[PDB]
């Protein structure tokens, strides 16, 4: 099952947020840079980011070795974290929202039949393994992301399309950032956050992916932010 | 007349142009430097974002003036 | 024959067309009831975008079948 990619674009989130029946209390907006300066110019509050970021060999280097000091060292996950893997190609910019609107779900709110309130309901207990499988099936997701992924001010590629950028979701849980990727086997907690300085903090993570790889460009990073 | 793009990685590209410069061009000329396509690009200039069909001079922007790039990138 | 073409609303475009039309030709009826350019309109059906010289026949569309219209966002 392979899905097409979506655009790093806050007109295409806001409204494949709308179709998922979010009522508009948040919008994401683009982040322009990085300093203060620029952050600052950023409504507040912030609830998340969405960082899209190039899989290089450099990337898959550092990825490897975050994940098995993790199994040695075994890391801070609260039960609370709403985390779902990835197991559709191309389907990382859904799983971004999802981890974003789920991990956040009281500050949000739904309108009538809406069809991501449907899938949060259903999906509040299972296990991320059974969040992946229960996505493959939800067939107003699927359908919603695929007109979605025809939005935006570029065409959609083709699907067999060999995609190396991905999306993922920065949050705060419990006094913690957490990096949310489909494509790896936990949340990653990357230090102590709150409400207040969320947009500051996930972007201190975004710098780091950055860094490792100096001469990348494309990088991508909306706010979720009230409006 | 020179201009300066930066990045959301904080790279500043320095760009020469002209007033009668139009969006599209300055973006060709990005793509010179970068290799980014046009289409994938966004223009921004004292938070506003700009229009394909107007020129630099439409936007009052001149030399030295700083522009931002945000990078319309499709993730998977 | 009858088609329909749901917008991003969800408002419903309702077409009379012949198998045989081109896509070109689908989306000069839009533009004849909705003002929208055909330059600016993507048609989606299954999940697919549709190229403005093939047919519906092509794509075999069949008698009240639903497409999807998308406005491709301006560049800048």
């Amino acid at each position: 099952q392979r899905w097409l990619p979506l655009e790093a674009n806050p007109e295409v989130t806001n409204q494949f947020l709308k179709q998922l029946g979010l009522h508009p209390n948040w919008q994401f907006v683009d982040v322009y840079g990085m300093d203060p300066e620029l952050l600052s110019m950023v409504p507040r509050p912030v609830c998340a980011v969405l960082l899209l970021f190039p899989i290089t060999e450099k990337y898959e280097v550092f990825r490897t070795e975050e994940e098995e000091k993790i199994k040695s060292q075994g890391q801070d996950v609260t039960s609370s974290v709403y985390f779902m893997k990835q197991t559709i190609s191309n389907a990382c910019g859904t799983i971004g929202l999802i981890h974003a609107i789920a991990n956040n779900k009281d500050k949000m709110h739904f309108e009538s039949g809406s069809t991501l309130k449907k899938f949060l309901e259903e999906s509040v207990s299972m296990s991320p393994e059974e969040r992946a499988r229960y996505l493959e099936n939800y067939d107003a997701i699927r359908v919603t992301h695929e007109t979605s992924a025809h939005e935006g001010q570029t065409e959609a590629p083709s699907i067999d399309e060999k995609v190396d950028l991905h999306f993922i979701a920065l949050v705060h849980v419990d006094g913690h950032l957490y990096e949310l990727d489909g494509r790896k086997p936990f949340p990653i907690n990357h230090g102590e956050t709150s409400d207040e300085t969320l947009l500051e903090d996930a972007i201190e993570v975004c710098k780091k992916f950055m860094e490792r790889d100096p001469d990348e460009l494309r990088f991508n990073a909306i706010a979720l932010s009230a409006a | 007349m020179q201009i300066f793009v930066k990045t959301l990685t904080g790279k500043t590209i320095t760009l020469e142009v002209e007033p009668s410069d139009t969006i599209e061009n300055v973006k060709a000329k990005i793509q010179d430097k970068e290799g980014i396509p046009p289409d994938q690009q966004r223009l921004i200039f004292a938070g506003k974002q700009l229009e394909d069909g107007r020129t630099l001079s439409d936007y009052n922007i001149q030399k030295e003036s700083t522009l931002h790039l945000v990078l319309r990138l499709r993730g998977g």
